[PDB]
């Protein structure tokens, strides 16, 4: 999923938004959730 | 929070400061003028 900060691999993009847990940057954050 | 549609602020005007829905960036009039006045460099948004 291309992003402003660069390129990520291994994760999955979602539309729902939450409070950031691990700031990736440029309005992008990572979180581990369900399945998991 | 968000501003209500009405502006019955005893005649006080905040137009230049309150966000303008028309502009994509909701920077106030004053803030947009400030950004224009400033001359930044190296935005870094995947620069060629
Ligand atoms: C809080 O502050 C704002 C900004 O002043 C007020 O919004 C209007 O602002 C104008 C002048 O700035 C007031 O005067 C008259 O406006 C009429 C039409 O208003 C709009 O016109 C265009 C629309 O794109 C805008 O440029 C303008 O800012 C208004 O949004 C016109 O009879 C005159 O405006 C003319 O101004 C210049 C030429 O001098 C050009 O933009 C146009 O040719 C335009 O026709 C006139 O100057 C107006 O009365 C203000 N109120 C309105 C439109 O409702 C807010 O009203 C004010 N709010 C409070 C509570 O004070
Ligand atoms: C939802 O996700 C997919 C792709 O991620 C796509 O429909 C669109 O980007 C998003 N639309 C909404 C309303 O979230």
């Amino acid at each position: 999923f291309q992003t402003r900060a660069g390129c990520l691999i291994g994760a999955e993009h979602v539309n729902n938004s939450y409070e950031c847990d691990i700031p990736i940057g440029a309005g992008i954050c990572a979180s581990y959730q369900t399945s998991q | 929070y968000k501003t209500p549609p009405i502006k019955d602020f005893g005649g006080f005007n905040f137009s230049q400061i309150l966000p303008d829905p028309s502009k994509p960036s909701k920077r106030s009039f004053i803030e947009d003028l400030l950004f224009n006045k400033v001359t930044l460099a190296d935005a870094g948004f995947i620069k060629q």
